[PDB]
């Protein structure tokens, strides 16, 4: 159960969706046509850790599901801000490129659509030639000497 | 089979009586009607008997096999309590 | 396969059996008996340790371990021989049948369950160790419990019980008025049963056609001639078997019988001096070779140690490519070679990596064999196989290496000189014709050998007092009359190319 979120999740229809895969783990943040991912690295990842003192994973998706993710947008660059924890933790995220992208793109609409038809389904319910005088011994035809064609 | 049901079965019958284990087992393989008489069946008793004092099991197994072979599975039950010389009728001896 | 083969007959002698629908058409209990003769000799050619037993159920009188009724045995599990052959031809002809009847009887109740206690009871009675324990069921009659369940539940507990024992059962079912249903009754008690065999038949069994093709040919097991060692380096060593997949045949080695009793006779065989009149041992004895004048004397221990060179086994030298290895440097048959593992752990994969890495590249490796001790070295060459089944998935070539002798300086010969002559186009075109016309596919077993076959007929004919011995018609014979109606004229034009008039070969 991949966490995920919608911006705005009200009854105003969402504008933005972020979610978390593969913990080279990164934040995608998606307006479905421009992408925005964190590109942790593992020195980058193991520093963030320890400055903030550190899975995020449990974190982001206690905000997902109490809907405590807060976004922002300025030209290329996004930032989330998550809250829940003793602290709230501020993430950065730079446009990815767009050929790198429509796979992922791709995969996400994939996942998505499987997903909503697995809960859609949860929910519903809720020796032949072998000598027969000599065993182990195959059968031998008869010796049909000289026969012309 | 050695290791057929009811070899086991026979074998282990927690050392529901012995006697119900073996009318189960023969109750498939047996016949219907024995024809052996009372004198018959007490000779062979005898014979089994002292083959057994002489120290030969050959004429034993000849006369279990007969008896096996010329008798029902309540027949068969019924020989096995009585060498086992356990039948428990529910009346006593007195 | 380890152990004997054990086969027991069991013909039915209900009335049905008894009877011929059309004439010129033997009765069951006849095709039966004949049957079983065919097993019986061709077990006796192929391999006569095997152990057969004829037993007969729904008779008159009984014979039993067990004193069973309507059950006769009438041959125990033995070896099979001449004086079984007769006893069973006895019941042959119509005469035979009338003794059969007579001493035997017909038309009375019998149960499959009791049958097949008996069979297994006669299974149980052999001390040697079977590898096949099989029963073959002679009847026509598919409903023989019709008119009584129990026995029914009875036989089929029997044939469980039976087949979980090891015991591969069949039912050969002979010729019907009406026709014979095995999904019935009988397909619960055959070990394996076919999809194709669930329809009526309304003919014989296609198992009785292949039963009475007599065999001539003896069978041999699986055997290694020698396990011996293969090294690639003084420390580097697998452990490889022989076997020879082509073997030359032999008759049997006669013996020697006394006249008047026929009975064996021992052979034996002493050495004494002349003079002393005293028993000598190979201990006590020299060998000797004069040359001219001269004469050396050389002990039985020199003379085995003379012929010594390296230990038994294979040693490798190098690979060479197979276009080096001539067709036609043939000295002896070529022998078998696959990885044993029985003796050193390992083996096998270095021995699939070099056969692959041999196929890859078309190379033999050679190597120096000595087959046993006091054995001189020879040269070999081990050709890569590839392991080759046919359609159906049967295999024809099994995967090893095939060990060719190549021949020494002294065993090939220098032929006389000769003076080339070419032959004319015309002639060649002629010659291909011909070759065309005479073109004929070849396969490994398609030619018997007259003498094993004529002295296996000579023998069977003296051992059943037949009349006389079948001729066994030879396929080595170029049947003149056919080449000669099928090439026509080519021979004569032939003859006028190259043969002059006045020639007369």
């Amino acid at each position: 159960s991949p966490p995920l979120c919608t911006l705005p999740p009200g009854p105003e229809p969402p504008r933005f969706v972020c979610y978390c895969e593969g913990e080279g783990f990164n934040l995608y943040v998606t307006d479905a046509a421009e992408l925005w991912s964190t590109c942790f690295t593992p020195d980058s990842l193991a520093a963030l850790k320890a400055r903030f003192g550190l899975d995020i994973t449990p974190r982001f998706r206690a905000a997902c599901e109490q809907q405590a993710v807060a976004l922002t947008l300025q030209e290329d660059r996004a930032s989330l801000t998550l809250s829940g924890g003793p602290s709230a933790l501020a993430f950065d995220l730079s446009k990815v490129p767009g050929p790198e992208a429509a796979p992922r793109l791709r995969a996400l609409t994939l996942g998505l659509a499987k997903r909503v038809w697995s809960l859609e389904r949860r929910l519903a319910a809720a020796c032949p030639g072998e000598s027969l005088i000599n065993p182990g011994f195959k059968s031998k035809k008869p010796a049909g000497g000289v026969d012309f064609d | 089979p050695r290791d057929g049901k009811d070899a086991l079965k026979l074998l282990n019958y927690r050392t529901g009586d012995f006697a119900m284990i073996a009318y189960f087992v023969l109750k498939p393989r047996c016949l219907q009607k024995g024809s052996l008489t009372i004198q018959q069946v007490n000779d062979l008793l005898d014979s089994i008997a002292s083959n057994n004092s002489a120290k030969r099991k050959d004429l034993i197994k000849k006369s279990l096999l007969q008896l096996i072979t010329q008798s029902s599975a309540l027949e068969q039950k019924w020989l096995i309590r009585m060498i086992i010389k356990d039948l428990k009728l529910g009346v006593s001896q007195q | 396969y380890s152990g004997r083969d054990s086969l027991i007959f069991l013909v039915d002698a209900s009335k049905a059996m008894f009877e011929s629908q059309s004439e010129d058409e033997l009765t069951p209990f006849d095709m039966s008996i004949q049957c079983i003769q065919s097993v019986y000799i061709s077990k006796i050619i192929s391999s006569d340790r095997d152990l057969l037993a004829v037993v007969f159920y729904g008779t008159e009188k009984d014979k039993n371990s067990v004193n069973f009724k309507n059950i006769y045995v009438l041959q125990e599990l033995d070896n099979p021989g001449a004086k079984r052959i007769l006893e069973l031809d006895q019941f042959k002809g119509q005469q035979g049948q009338k003794r059969f009847q007579d001493m035997m009887g017909h038309g009375s109740d019998y149960s499959l369950s009791e049958v097949l206690w008996v069979c297994a009871n006669l299974f149980s009675d052999v001390q040697f160790k079977m590898s096949h324990k099989r029963i073959m069921l002679f009847t026509n009659e598919d409903n023989p419990h019709g008119n009584d369940s129990a026995k029914a539940s009875r036989a089929r507990t029997k044939a469980g019980d039976l087949r979980d024992t090891g015991i591969f059962l069949d039912l050969m079912h002979l010729k019907k008025p009406g026709g014979f249903d095995i999904s019935l009754f009988y397909r619960d008690i055959i070990s394996i049963a076919e999809d194709e065999d669930l329809r009526v038949h309304f003919e014989e069994s296609s198992k009785l056609e292949d039963l009475l093709r007599k065999v001539r040919a003896k069978e041999t097991r699986k055997r290694a001639l020698s396990r011996l060692k293969l090294k690639l380096n003084k420390d580097i060593v697998i452990s490889v078997g022989i076997y020879n997949l082509v073997q030359k045949a032999l008759k049997p080695p006669p013996i020697k019988l006394y006249r008047e009793t026929n009975e064996p006779v021992k052979t034996k065989t002493r050495t004494f001096n002349t003079s002393t009149g005293g028993l000598l041992l190979p201990s006590d004895t020299k060998r000797s070779q004069i040359y001219g004048s001269r004469q050396i004397i050389l002990e039985k221990e020199e003379t085995e140690e003379l012929k010594r060179f390296d230990d038994p086994g294979l040693m490798l030298m190098g690979f060479k490519p197979l276009v080096l290895l001539k067709k036609h440097h043939y000295l002896r048959p070529s022998l078998f070679v696959y990885p044993e593992e029985s003796l050193v752990i390992g083996s096998s994969t270095l021995f699939s990596a070099l056969l692959i890495k041999c196929l890859e590249k078309e190379v033999a490796a050679l190597c120096r064999y000595t087959p046993r001790r006091n054995i001189p070295p020879y040269f070999v060459a081990l050709v890569p196989q590839e392991e080759e089944l046919d359609d159906q998935k049967i295999q024809v070539t099994p995967p090893g290496f095939q060990l060719v002798f190549l021949p020494f300086a002294d065993d090939k010969r220098k032929m006389p000189f000769t003076e080339k002559i070419m032959a004319t186009p015309e002639q060649v075109g002629k010659m291909k014709a011909i070759v065309e016309k005479l073109r004929f596919t070849y396969r490994s077993d398609s030619f018997e050998n007259p003498v094993l076959q004529q002295h296996f007929r000579n023998l069977e004919a003296l051992a059943l007092d037949l009349m006389e011995p079948e001729q066994a018609v030879d396929l080595t014979l170029p049947k003149v009359e056919a080449m000669n109606k099928r090439l026509g004229s080519l021979v004569d034009e032939f003859k006028e190319l190259v043969y002059p008039p006045d020639y007369n070969p």
